[PDB]
């Protein structure tokens, strides 16, 4: 239940360094220990290693020579730095530490974070509105042409969460990727409220505002 | 090396008693805790047992853990199958360096939900994307079960070039989604008088249309 | 009273910092 | 924060 937040380049050239850092909020940064996993899309988790509070590090056997951990209470960094890393890095890179209550303990993950080793560039998405669709209407917004994933959508910037559906994304022949996210609304509203989809690109630091009306 | 090995695939239908192992290929079982960690799509995996069959407080206790010495295996046991237990679960534990290893992954499939026609939204070329010089149609298809599709385009003629569709994933609620995007330049749009988008999901198909 | 300073390990002893 | 499996204490 701790809320770790995992952030870092979200595209890392072949051959390079990739460099995470993990932060936790909800409970103390000290004490115990920390973690990372990974896992490739598609396929299963892969530990990457662990350091404790005495400042001791245990690492994968098949990662040890590329992998350094780190961690500063003072900052409240969970650090992690890969070498050479090539297309078989690509994953979602997760935070783990355990959740301790008076007298329980177990592990908590925070959500993760995409990293892409790619030799392309990153693109930014471009935003469309599709128009409501009809006693409900959908309406929804057409994010084109990014690289890499992921892009995250919300509604009002987060008002507007029921009826909402954020599909997953079609990779297509260019090697860019689009997705589509849909609101379903009483149609009684479309003059009443404005609707925004809210996108976010990491990658690209990208963030669009694109008001879908009628 | 150390590896824990879990079967690929694990069924049942509801109100089953279904197990899961989780076998160590070298060492003793008992020498380190095991846990066991669920992922549901889109979300990072989360613990529903631990030190080998304590439980969370907001894990249901149809879930349990035991060890087995003698086949030198862990089992994850779920009572009362229901369909919110379908998922992937990975059991995980240490070596004799205190390395964590996972499990390779089971899914678990929670069988006889019964067929879900796919709910169809076509959109056509919003105008800002027409200034643009481009034209998209979006076909979403959504909440079907079994997942699988075939999507076909209409302008009666089969529209056949330029498209691109995903392959059915699975949502949160086990059913799926997918959905087909059609290219085309702004002349053609405005060329013809429609566009249908057709869904076949097993038996029947479901067409949406649009016109400019 | 003990807050582990490194992961705990079945059957066996852990650092833990008193208090 | 548990209290007094197996400790050494630093
Ligand atoms: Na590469
Ligand atoms: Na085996
Ligand atoms: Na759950
Ligand atoms: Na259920
Ligand atoms: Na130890
Ligand atoms: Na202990």
């Amino acid at each position: 239940h701790l809320q770790l937040q995992e952030s870092g380049p979200g595209l890392v050239k072949p051959s390079e360094t990739l460099s995470l850092t993990c932060a936790v909020s909800g409970g103390s940064s000290s004490d115990y220990w920390w973690s990372w996993i990974r896992q490739p899309p598609g396929k299963g988790l892969e530990w990457i290693g662990r350091i404790d509070s005495i400042g001791n590090t245990y690492y994968n056997p098949s990662l040890r020579s590329r992998v350094t951990l780190s961690v500063d209470t003072s900052k409240n960094q969970f650090s992690l730095e890969l070498t050479s890393v090539t297309a078989a890095d690509t994953a979602v890179y997760y935070c783990a530490r355990p959740y301790c209550a008076i007298g329980r303990c177990y592990e908590s993950w925070g959500q993760g974070v995409l990293v892409t080793v790619s030799s392309a560039s990153t693109k930014g998405p471009s935003v469309f509105p599709l128009a409501p669709s009809s006693g409900t209407a959908a309406l929804g917004c057409l994010v084109k042409d990014y690289f890499p994933e992921p892009v995250t959508v919300s509604w009002n910037s987060g008002a507007l969460t029921s009826g909402v559906h954020t599909f997953p994304a079609v990779l297509q022949s260019s090697g860019l990727y689009s997705l589509s996210s849909v609101v379903t609304v009483p149609s009684s509203s479309l003059g009443t409220q404005t609707y925004i989809c809210n996108v976010n690109h990491k990658p690209s630091n990208t963030k669009v505002d694109k008001r879908v009306e009628p | 090396e150390v590896v824990f090995t879990q079967p690929h695939s694990v069924s049942g239908s509801p109100g089953q008693t279904v197990t899961i192992s989780c076998t160590r290929t070298s060492g003793s079982i008992d020498s380190e805790y095991v846990q066991w960690y669920q992922q549901r799509p889109g979300s990072a995996p989360t613990i529903v047992i631990y030190r080998d069959n304590q439980r969370p407080s907001g894990v249901p206790d149809r879930f349990s853990g035991s060890i087995d010495s003698s086949s030198n295996s862990a089992s994850l046991a779920i009572s009362g199958l229901k369909s919110e237990d379908e998922a992937d679960y990975y059991c995980q534990s240490s070596d004799d360096s205190y390395n964590w290893v996972f499990g390779g992954g089971t899914r678990l499939t929670v069988l006889g939900q019964p067929k879900a026609a796919p709910s169809v939204t076509l959109f056509p070329p919003s105008s800002e994307e027409l200034q643009a010089n481009k034209a998209t149609l979006v076909c979403l298809i959504s909440d079907f079960y079994p997942g699988a599709v075939t999507v076909a385009w209409k302008a009666s003629s089969p529209v056949k070039a330029g498209v691109e569709t995903t392959t059915p994933s699975k949502q949160s609620n086990n059913k799926y989604a997918a959905s087909s995007y059609l290219s085309l330049t702004p002349e053609q749009w405005k060329s013809h008088r429609s566009y249908s988008c057709q869904v076949t999901h097993e038996g029947s198909t479901v067409e949406k249309t649009v016109a400019p | 009273d003990i807050v582990p300073l490194e992961e705990e390990r079945k059957g066996n002893s852990s650092k833990y910092r008193l208090i």
